[PDB]
Parts: structure tokens; C-alpha cells; sequence
């Protein structure tokens, strides 16, 4: 039936608890960083999710690529050092 | 939780990057122990 | 006991109610020197029903 | 589902806490905080950067208070 | 385990310092992070040596049967 999209048009001046004329400094400057803090954490897990992803598919990749790189190794040393002794 | 996988991953760099320059020299010893065999006969 | 300020206290009454034909119960069956006792219709089996 | 909370005293939630066993919630002011006796979990997110309706912040805790409205900082 | 209510300034003085301190020691470990990264470029340095020298000794392999 209504819409909330209403938005406070005047300044934050008055109030019995809480923020004051005094201390209203303040409460702007703490609300203004705490967005700001909060938007480049935001930022923060995007990159750290997409870097430790990046960290954990190459480890890996590069752990499966490790044991194939030795077991061929071994097989191959082996081979030739029994042929080269037995002929 | 970054700095626990970080202690470790590390690690297996460092010992990464000992084994892989043992290899390589076992890897050369071997190569010139080749190459001197071919050379005999 | 919903809570501690609400005078958790519990009254039993079938407790009292439970056993409280209890008290006869075992006063007429299992009171006497025995419990049970067979009877007959003639002679002819009353020296079985003993 | 509903449920009110009502008021009450420290000298009285103090009890409850000393008495564990909660219903009935009960709060009280404590200079600027609010406490409830037992330890509720509603939740916000961090600060407002938001991006989040989510479910009314999971469908938490709700206030009907009134608000000191803003005073008088321009014509129109 | 219930916090009291001071006066509001000092919490925020409070709250960004202690928020201004995280913030920087993260950005701090940000650049950590991105050194690290700078490195790892010699594990795909061997990789491809790895396969050279294969194909040397596949292709030297051959050889060798061929001869022999």
C-alpha cells in the first residue's frame, strides 16, 4: 500500500538520548568510515575468495603434478640403470 | 585461519625448492654418467 | 516447575488415590493364610479338589 | 511466532541468571544497554554497507520505540 | 555479560581508533599477501623444462631403440 521511499531530508540536531549537538561530530564522522570500513571489506573477502581459491587450485595442481613428475622419474631411472648393467 | 595455511605452504616451498635442487644435481651426475657411458661404448 | 517464582510445588493426589484401594486390595486376597481354595460339586472328586 | 517480552529490574533478571533453568522474557536498562536474561542471539549485519535484505536480518528482534524526530534545518 | 553506557564520544574515539588500527595492519598484510604472489613464477619456470627435458629424452629414447 506504501512505499519506503521516504529519506531523511533534515539534520540530526536534536535527540534527549544518545547523539547531541555536542557529540553529533562524532556519530557523522563514525557512520561515514564504518560504510567506508565495511565497503572495502566487502572488497576484501571478494578478493581474499578469489585468491585463495587461486592459492588452493594451483597448490594442488601442482601437488598432483609432483607425484606424476617423480613416479615417471623413478620408472624411468630404473629402467635404464637394470638395462645398462644387465647389457 | 590465513596465517595457519600460510605457515605451512611455506614450508613445503622451502623444502620445494631444496629437493628440486638436489634433484637437478643427481639429475646432471646422472646426465654426465650417461654421456661417459655412450662414449666407452 | 514453569518457573523458579512460581512456587513450583506439585500436589499427588493419585498417589494417595493410586494406592488408596491398595490398602484393601491385598487386605482380602493375599491376607489370609492363603490366597485360594477349590471347592467340588460331589464326593466323588471332593478328595481331588483338596 | 510472535512473542512479547516485558520489563523488569536488574534486581530481578540477576535472580533469573541465578536461578537457570525463560519463557517469560524479561529485560531491563542498564545505563545505555538493554539486557535480557537469557543470552539471546538476534542479529544485524556488521556496519550497514548492506547489501543485504536477508529475510529482515533474519527475521530477528523488532522495536517499536519512539524517536526523537530531527529538529527544523531548512525551509523547505 | 551486559556493557555499560559512557558517553558516546568516547566510544567513538573507541571505535576508530581500534577500527583505524585493524584497517591498517590489514592493508598492511594486504601487501603481504601481494608480495607473495610476486613469487611462484620459477614453479612454472621448471614445469616447462620439465617437459623439454622430457622430450629430449623421449626423443633420445627413441634413438636408442632405433639403434639398438
Amino acid at each position: 500500500i506504501v512505499y519506503n521511499n521516504q529519506a531523511p531530508d533534515a539534520v540530526n540536531n536534536v535527540g534527549q538520548f544518545g547523539a547531541t549537538e555536542g557529540s553529533i561530530g562524532a556519530y557523522k564522522q563514525a557512520a561515514e568510515y564504518a560504510a567506508d570500513s565495511k565497503y572495502w571489506a566487502l572488497l576484501a573477502e571478494s578478493k581474499f575468495g578469489t585468491i585463495d581459491d587461486l592459492i588452493a587450485e594451483v597448490e594442488r595442481l601442482y601437488q598432483q603434478g609432483v607425484l606424476m613428475k617423480q613416479d615417471i622419474e623413478d620408472l624411468k631411472q630404473d629402467f635404464k640403470d637394470q638395462d645398462a648393467r644387465l647389457m | 585461519t590465513i596465517d595457519d595455511l600460510i605457515a605451512e605452504v611455506e614450508r613445503l616451498y622451502q623444502q620445494g625448492v631444496l629437493m628440486k635442487q638436489d634433484i637437478e644435481d643427481l639429475k646432471q651426475d646422472f646426465k654426465d654418467q650417461d654421456a661417459r657411458l655412450m662414449s666407452l661404448i | 516447575p514453569v518457573t523458579a517464582g512460581s512456587s513450583s510445588w506439585v500436589d499427588r493426589t493419585v498417589w494417595e488415590s493410586v494406592n488408596g484401594t491398595l490398602q484393601d486390595i491385598i487386605n482380602v486376597f493375599c491376607s489370609g493364610d492363603e490366597a485360594v481354595t477349590f471347592v467340588a460339586d460331589n464326593q466323588q472328586d471332593s478328595d481331588a479338589a483338596d | 511466532d510472535g512473542t512479547i517480552f516485558q520489563v523488569t529490574s536488574p534486581e530481578e533478571i540477576s535472580y533469573r541468571r541465578q536461578h537457570g533453568t525463560n519463557q517469560p522474557v524479561n529485560f531491563a536498562r542498564f545505563g545505555s544497554r538493554f539486557i535480557f536474561y537469557p543470552s539471546i542471539e538476534a542479529d544485524t549485519p556488521y556496519y550497514p554497507d548492506d547489501g543485504s535484505p536477508l529475510i529482515p536480518a533474519e527475521n530477528s528482534v523488532i522495536l517499536s520505540y519512539y524517536a526523537d524526530p530531527p529538529e527544523f534545518h531548512e525551509d523547505t
